[PDB]
């Protein structure tokens, strides 16, 4: 019945005292941690607690959206020999650092995920030419589905894929997902393998990467610009943003404290310093 | 099929006849079939940290010995 | 009254039975005693094997030796255990496992040692690599070490041989083997072993995963870490010794689909 | 700073076949699509883009008789020169990216290349 | 869950079958969760400038003599 | 139950008169300001007042937003050498004088805020050439994150704080914050230091600016031109308007009579005459 | 059944706390807690002040060596504390004062140390001069030695200088400094803190005078007498040295008659 | 009208060390950003930027060997220049700015600049 808004528990005064409750007393060793209040070792006043935390609540942590990839495009001098003009992005959150960690302080966790795309876009080299508002096709393409080969072949004809088409200088583009984790929860860490290696097979038929599991194979994302060829070139960014939203964590873990370095919890030489200076005796 | 909820009212305007005072309350009314396009109501549920903070299988007493 | 202490304890699983007459209590992580799969949560739908007794039992694994240069242990569940009798047995003829644990880790000493060891147990404890040049790259052997388990290091040492690389983990003491502050893991289930007060740490641990059965042969649901917080130190000697020893037991185990027995490569 | 370095390179006659390779100094935490680019007289020309796996493009002209590979953990990459051609006679080059299945001769830095010669008859 | 209150009505159109007359109110309904996102009631409370005006310990009494 | 549209009192009518009441004579030595209304010294007719001080509440006092600062961006030949593309300005009411002075009449406030962002841009050497619909991202960084080093670095990815992505030629952006003072009010004026300068430490170690406090330290506004580089330079404005809601005030004080001069109290030499001429004995 | 004992206390006082795991219960002196001045016993009509918090709490004294040579320690109280934060102030600042206490002399040792250390409150604890020549002669300043109190001796020495005579007090241990002997001294309200059993002993001490209330710069209501009843021996040392120490807590304070500051003399 | 005042200029070895300084005649209740520049041949060049405090940018060339610091009462700032260089020789300006943080030579005034000489060996 505790909401996160509500009021913490207030002060109750409290007097001297000379018994054998012993508060402050206590072993770590339990692996507990002694719940104590001001109350319990030094003389307190009745408060009224006003304050609450609600800005704590697992819901309110992870609000914000953040960058996941920055996917570009590129246009030659004419074709030339090029036409290979298309953006493909393999989904994952781990590319960045900012929502990485924040991810990372619980074990697993299931939520809704809201996208918006952010697209901007300019010029090259200087030139008089102009170049006509642009049309964006966002593909998500689930893992198994044809992944465009030429800007202009069959896929993106996009008869099941979810596709969203954005044009240019609108409200950046948004789309809502449920929860599509093949487990009943998505899993931040994976303690193990694909592959079991077999003794009657080769090392390298039954060699995996630790670590790496289809429980995180979302897909990619494709991207293109929709108008055809212009005689000026013109080269577009669309920044991913996620948020979280109606989510639910487990088991929590101490926050990464050394620079990441690939999608597993490697480190590399160098980063493994996070602490400064300061004396024993000096405050 | 409208959702009326009551706000915590932080700052508090000079009004007791129409801010204020009375109750302030918001509306929120679904527009879609799947629950994923929803917003977050934040109308969150807090806990006791006792499974993290006291995972002894004896409980704790504070006021007495831990080891005993 | 009738004197019954914290301090002593009897813990009987199957046909074994461990007493304690220092102990600290115990901890069931999260506050979660292991259970069988609820029909409810289920998923394989043929009839699961559970061993009961055969299995859910006290497993002694070999002992290690504690000195003052000793950075650290590591084990996983259940890995380590994949040898044991008839838990090894099933674990090994079944695609599907599931399974919680009792681990008690034993280490006495002396009114005059000292030092503290710190027991924890960490859901999908992944640990870090030793190449700098590949990431994930840990071969499935270096990652399983059964029994004998790892050792955590002091001093990050990269394998610069890139024709045959080592492939194994290189598990930072202070990191916790993982990228993350030693001084933080006290936020999983954990008990301390501090000479002066104890010589036990007695952990009950759920069955933790993202789904309600997984492959055991896979994937290692649970990690135990052992390190020493406050060194070993005895008398004024230089070079003082105590053993570590643990025993642990599987409890509510079950298996669905059984087939012929996975034989593993594991060197 | 960031090395990559080519190799394999050589000269064999035509409709031979080789294996280009190349691999970082130290490992990338950033770069997941690598490609090859050649040229031969004052003009760059993009072999084959290959991500982390298994996605790979190529160029038409390069298509069918090579083939682009690379390990899923290491940051390297690998191609395979088949039935080789005369015309395919150049120095071959290694590039990082960042998520860009596309190509363009756009590359911050430029390692060394590796030479190609394919011999007639 | 809107709230229709009263407006104030200086200017008056010819009409009272419809506005001018037969008091003329206006609806609000609030969006969103958060009280600092609503706007303006203006729905303002006065009070006696008395605090500052008369900050006398013994009450004024106008018509006498202010030292007594 | 006194409502600000409400009809002030009327004037009743009053006749001649001969007594010992003296609602004329007063004494200001007590510090009380005579409360007399015309029928205390002047016959008066009855009169229905009709007239309101709706306008004068302290909600509608304050009910227009003002302009607080002016942030600008700029574009070089090429990189050449820079890369620093972003401006960031350090959130305070106390750079102007039109809001400054309407917010001194009291000593202490509480508001919620409402910020409004009007972004204007403009071409700078005469060119043919022609930049595309630019996004910004107006970034505000609560004290102690970190701040943007570089135009393109991690900070930019924003998985906490708030951020506000403006498409150029749309409706002004617009936000609410609530009141975030970490007091019960925020203090207009404060009479103190942040530091008491210690007899046994040094004088630089006690020092600290004469009434500056962390009580209006509200960290800073970052804001950038998300587009990347075009060949030909734009320059960019955004003012910053805030209108203060849902608003109560403490403590009135005299209003400001001479020239703003820092964010303190303090007073230029050459400002001090705020009083024209004009004769005691001429109308 | 909780484990509550007689040698585990925890005393809280204003801000301070103190804990003890070695404790031999507690004394309330005469049984008698400490309390405020009643209406039906007052005396000075003006309003008191009643510090509280402020002064009712743990003030530490500076610590003293124990060694084999060691006599015996004494203190005054109030004295002692007259240089105690807000205590001493509100003590300066009147003419007359009140106060109970709550004595705690601490002294830890080990399971192979040995010795016992009486400590007595003693209500108008008058110690004898130094002067074969004068009586009652001790000066203001020598009686008065505050936090660091002064020493008893094993040897009565007479102050022969009779051109600057020393005026100070020389307290003989068996004879309890006061000419009565010391084995009678049990008869004050007291504990042993006896290195077997206990490291410390805590005496609660009520506003002990033949008036209610008193001028507390001229006149001393107890005084805190510590000696080794059995001396110290530590393995085979020959020098062996453990330190006590005191913290004192006013209770129950009240003040009246203010005025400016009461400079003294102390030197 | 407004005055900037450059001060602590020098000659010096390499590896040695300075501390310039920028003070205004009388205060300026707008400028809040001040800046340090610098040039040798025909082009300017911007050294560092500094807010009231502590924001405090640098360029790629004099960061870490540079630092400015500067009072958050008294419209001045400082420069601390150390480990220099022979490339370091320019004649150093200071410039008031409003609320920008970047930096662009686009300055009003000019004061009048302090120069620095570096010696080699
Ligand atoms: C275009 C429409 C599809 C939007 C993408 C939805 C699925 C992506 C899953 C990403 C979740 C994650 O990596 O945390
Ligand atoms: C961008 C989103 C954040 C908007 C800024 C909110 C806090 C600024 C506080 C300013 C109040 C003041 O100085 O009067």
């Amino acid at each position: 019945a505790a909401t996160s808004r509500d009021a913490l528990p207030n002060t109750e005064a409290s007097g001297p005292t000379h018994s054998k409750e012993i508060p402050a007393l206590t072993a770590v060793e339990t692996g507990a941690t002694n719940p104590l209040v001001p109350s319990d070792t030094v003389q307190t006043r009745h408060v009224v607690q006003h304050r609450s935390r609600s800005e704590s609540s697992i819901e309110s942590f992870f609000a914000r959206g953040a960058c996941v990839t920055i996917m570009t495009v590129d246009n030659p001098a004419s074709t030339t020999n090029k036409d290979k003009l298309f953006a493909v992005w393999k989904i994952t959150y781990k590319d960045t650092v900012q929502l990485r960690r924040k991810l990372e302080f619980f074990t697993y966790s299931r939520f809704d995920m809201e996208l918006t795309f952010v697209v901007t876009a300019n010029f090259t080299e200087t030139n008089n030419g102009h170049a006509l508002n642009q049309v964006y096709q966002i593909m998500y393409v689930p893992p198994g589905a044809p992944v465009p080969e030429k800007w202009d072949d069959y896929t993106w004809q996009t008869s099941s894929n979810p596709s969203i088409f954005y044009t240019y200088g609108t409200a950046p583009a948004r789309i809502s997902v449920p929860y599509v984790g093949i487990s009943n929860a998505y899993s931040h860490f994976y303690d193990g393998f694909s592959k079991v290696p077999l003794k009657d097979q080769s090392a390298a038929l039954g060699d995996s990467l630790y670590g790496a599991a289809s429980l995180n194979d979302f897909g990619i994302l494709a991207v293109r610009v929709v108008n055809d060829h212009n005689p000026t070139k013109v080269t577009s960014k669309i920044r991913v943003y996620l948020k979280p939203k109606h989510i639910r964590v487990w088991c929590p873990r101490p926050p990464r404290a050394v620079a990441y370095y690939g999608p597993g919890v490697d480190y590399k030489d160098g980063t493994l310093t996070p602490l400064s200076t300061k004396d024993l005796t000096t405050y | 099929g409208a959702q009326v909820s009551s706000q915590k009212v932080g700052a508090h305007e000079n009004s007791n006849r129409a801010y204020g005072g009375s109750t302030i309350n918001y509306t929120t009314i679904n527009y879609y079939r799947d629950s994923a396009s929803n917003a977050a109501s934040k109308q969150d549920f807090s806990q006791d940290p006792s499974k993290f903070t006291e995972p002894i299988k004896d409980v704790l007493i504070k006021t007495a010995p831990m080891l005993n | 009254a009738c004197g019954y202490s914290d301090r002593v304890l009897q813990l009987t699983l199957g046909n074994s039975t461990i007493t304690t007459q220092e102990a600290a209590n115990s901890v069931v992580a999260y506050g979660r005693w292991p259970e069988y799969l609820r029909d409810s949560e289920a998923n394989p739908v043929d009839q699961p094997t559970e061993p009961d007794v055969a299995a859910c039992r006290f497993y002694t694994l070999d002992t290690v030796s504690w000195t003052k240069e000793s950075r650290g242990w590591w084990w996983k569940l259940p890995d380590a255990l994949r040898d044991m009798g008839l838990f090894g047995q099933n674990m090994y003829y079944h695609y599907l496992g599931r399974s919680g644990y009792t681990v008690h880790v034993q280490c006495n000493a002396s009114k005059f040692h000292q030092g503290a060891l710190g027991v924890f147990a960490v859901p999908e404890m992944c640990l870090a690599g030793d190449s700098n040049t590949t990431t994930m790259h840990t071969s499935y052997q270096n990652a399983n070490p059964g029994e004998k388990g790892g050792t955590f290091t002091g001093t990050f040492t990269p394998d610069n041989n890139q024709t045959s690389p080592a492939r194994r983990f290189c598990p930072v003491d202070y990191l916790l083997g993982n990228g993350t502050l030693l001084g933080n893991a006290f936020v999983f289930p954990h008990q301390i072993i501090n000479l002066r007060t104890n010589n036990c740490a007695t952990l009950v641990l759920p069955y933790v995963n993202s789904l309600s059965i997984d492959s055991m042969v896979k994937h290692n649901n649970w990690g135990i870490a052992i390190l020493p917080l406050a060194p070993l130190n005895f008398a004024s000697e230089s070079s003082p010794e105590i053993p570590i020893t643990l025993t642990i037991a599987p409890m509510c185990c079950e298996f669905n689909g059984l087939r012929n027995i996975t034989l593993p490569r594991l060197q | 700073q960031v090395q990559l370095q080519e190799s394999g390179g050589g000269s064999v006659q035509a409709g031979g076949s080789l294996r280009l390779s190349c691999a970082a100094s130290e490992y990338i935490p950033s770069a997941n699509c690598m490609r090859w680019f050649r040229q031969a007289p004052k003009e760059r020309e993009w072999v084959a883009s290959v991500l982390r796996g298994g996605y790979t493009w190529h160029a038409d002209s390069v298509k069918g008789r090579f083939t682009i590979s690379g390990d899923n953990a290491k940051t390297a990459a690998y191609l395979q020169m088949n039935s080789l051609k005369p015309e395919d006679t150049a120095i071959y080059y290694c590039a990082y990216s960042n998520t860009c299945p596309g190509a363009s001769a756009d590359f911050r830095s430029w390692g060394q290349g590796t030479q190609v010669t394919v011999s007639s008859h």
